[PDB]
């Protein structure tokens, strides 16, 4: 619901009492689906202004990876904007994350800006970190696991 | 101004790409087509 | 028209400054930092039902409490002459509009802190030479008067004359028919704070026959079956959005014109009126009438707060006072449901129908705030919902005397 004279959307929270974006959210995913033409207009712009943590709150998604170079700069934040904007009523494309490509030396990094990242530990198809590499150095070894 | 790898990048944190009528919705590609429906079909 | 205003600043309940601090400023809606004719501006664009509540403004007299003390810790002038300034903020100039941070070169003096400050209106005298443009900030301080003037619930104050309706009023209030209390108060407030008014004028002899006409139908003495003159309230299911009021025209049994002035101050005395925007819209609605016109005569000191105690030119105690009945919301409503039983317009099956779903309502109402007053206590610094204690929300004083007033208002 808009409000007038420079107030704060109150989002509709669920005891069906508007109250506002700045704040902690938790979207049941439903819900983020007959309704993302909003969530992307107003909890959105307010996500990335580094105010306004949402959870949405999916069961079991799929999910695509997409690991980028943490030598140069990045800002995870189109390839998520765009994950939104293929959300309908009906279905939604696999969650995708950004990930660093573990690195071997000690390299200087960018500082890049994400948004995205799971609650539950889904890391486990990684196997291992840096197969030839003597040693990972920046990335998260991750030592084939015996 | 000086391009270079690291800088940590970010993007605008309201797309600017479209303008919202905050009335209504009816959305436009330049913030002027915007400035239209509010001072016409809102006003 | 009218230029002699006394008013009386905000208490501090016990607190070191005024309960608010910078952000306030920067936060009202509207007009930038100018507290002039805000109030109602918040809710200038309607949504919905739902009552328009954020988390610092915990509830619906949460706007107007807080820009009430951010008034007061503001309002040297009236009261000392000079402008000063409280934590470097200050007036851009005489005509007091908006507030800006103190100007460089010729900084204004400190505020001198103090509690309940006696406005006296004249002792600014480039007020009265410059009515015409700060014009409205007669109407807001009067509002800041009678809501300081009370630790629960803003005191309005209702009339009647002996005679029936004016002929020229008849014919103005027939235009704000399909119109919400909510509403009513908006147009009436918006009304009185934009231009000097005289106090014959046909739009405030019209609003305050308005207000007192909204006492009756809030009793249930004016009902659908009993009008004062063709004007009531229509109230909707207390458990389907009690708020609703709107002044419906009817061709009943009107009732018949007092024997005598029925002039009363009436108050709020449960901490109810905080949330409720029907009670906020009664209060203002009648405090935008005793604004153009000055109090008819002083308030009994019979009971009020404890700071209030003879004030100069507000509170007397004396012979030339005006008793005031307060109330309490859900015993109101719940004799309100009884006059609309005893007339025939609701079964006697209704009428404990309509008592379990109002009390239900108001428990909502009482639920809120007490979660909000333990959220925001009072030592914090703000004071967005008024320290009203838990140990009352039903204490209920002489509400059955308020309803009496009403059977002799419109007998």
């Amino acid at each position: 619901v808009p409000r007038p004279n420079g107030l704060e959307p109150q989002l509709i929270d669920d005891g069906n009492v508007p109250r506002d974006i700045a704040g902690d959210w938790v979207y049941p995913s439903d819900v983020l689906q007959v309704s993302v033409a909003v969530f992307r207009d107003y909890v959105w712009p307010m996500v990335k202004a580094g105010r306004t943590r949402v959870l949405v709150e999916l069961g079991h998604y799929v999910y695509t990876l997409h690991y980028y170079d943490p030598q140069i700069s990045l800002d995870e934040a189109p390839i998520l904007e765009e994950w939104l904007s293929k959300i309908n009523p009906a279905g939604i494309p696999p969650v995708p994350f950004c990930i660093p490509i573990p690195q071997v030396y000690p390299c200087i990094t960018a500082r890049r800006v994400h948004y995205a990242f799971t609650s539950e530990n889904n890391n486990d198809s990684l196997f291992s970190t840096n197969a030839a590499s003597i040693d990972t150095a920046f990335g998260e070894n991750a030592a084939v696991s015996p | 101004v000086v391009s270079d790898p690291q800088s940590m990048k970010v993007t605008p944190i309201v797309n600017p790409s479209s303008y919202v009528c905050n009335v209504c919705n009816a959305r436009f590609s330049t913030m002027s087509a915007l400035s239209e429906h509010l001072r016409s079909d809102h006003r | 028209a009218q230029r002699q205003f006394f008013g009386l600043t905000y208490n501090f309940y016990g607190q070191p400054a005024p309960l608010f601090d910078l952000n306030d400023l920067q936060e009202l809606a509207g007009c930038y930092a100018r507290p002039w004719t805000s109030r109602f501006s918040h809710l200038a664009i309607s949504t919905g039902s739902l009552p328009v509540w954020s988390a610092r403004y915990p509830s619906v007299a949460s706007r107007n409490i807080v820009v009430n003390t951010l008034l007061g810790a503001h309002l040297n002038p009236f009261a000392g002459g000079q402008i000063t300034s409280h934590q470097g903020i200050t007036w851009r100039d005489p005509v007091l509009s908006s507030l800006a941070p103190v100007p460089a070169i010729q900084p204004p003096p400190v505020w001198a802190v103090a509690e309940n400050v006696l406005l006296d209106s004249n002792n600014y005298p480039t007020y009265v030479l410059n009515l015409s443009s700060m014009w409205p900030i007669n109407q807001d301080v009067h509002i800041m008067t009678m809501w300081a003037l009370s630790d629960q619930g803003p005191i309005y104050h209702l009339e009647v004359p002996v005679d029936p309706m004016p002929a020229a009023t008849t014919a103005a209030l027939m235009a704000y028919t399909g119109v919400p209390i909510a509403h009513l108060a908006q147009t009436a407030y918006r009304f009185a704070g934009q231009l000097p008014q005289s106090p014959d004028s046909t739009m405030v002899s019209t609003i305050r026959w308005l207000s007192a006409i909204w006492f009756g139908s809030l009793t249930g003495r004016l009902n659908r079956s009993r009008t004062c003159n063709g004007f009531y309230f229509e109230f909707a299911k207390p458990a389907l959005n009690p708020d609703q009021a709107v002044l419906k025209w009817n061709d009943g049994a009107r009732a018949a014109p007092p024997a005598a002035a029925q002039s009363s101050y009436i108050r709020c005395i449960s901490p109810h009126w905080q949330h409720q925007i029907v009670e906020v819209a009664g209060a203002l609605m009648s405090q935008s009438v005793t604004a153009v016109t000055g109090l008819p005569a002083l308030i009994d000191e019979a009971t009020l707060p404890a700071w209030s105690q003879g004030v100069a030119n507000l509170t007397g105690n004396g012979q030339g006072v005006v008793p005031c009945l307060d109330y309490n919301p859900v015993p109101m409503a719940a004799a309100r449901h009884l006059q609309w039983r005893q007339d025939g317009l609701i079964t006697a099956a209704q009428e404990a129908q309509l008592n379990n779903d109002y009390t239900a309502y108001a428990l909502t109402i009482e639920r809120h705030l007490t979660a909000m007053l333990v959220a925001n206590p009072i030592a914090a610094g703000r004071m967005p919902i008024q320290p009203f204690n838990a140990a009352d929300f039903g204490q209920a004083g002489q509400t059955a005397a308020a309803v009496a007033l009403a059977q002799a208002m419109f007998v």
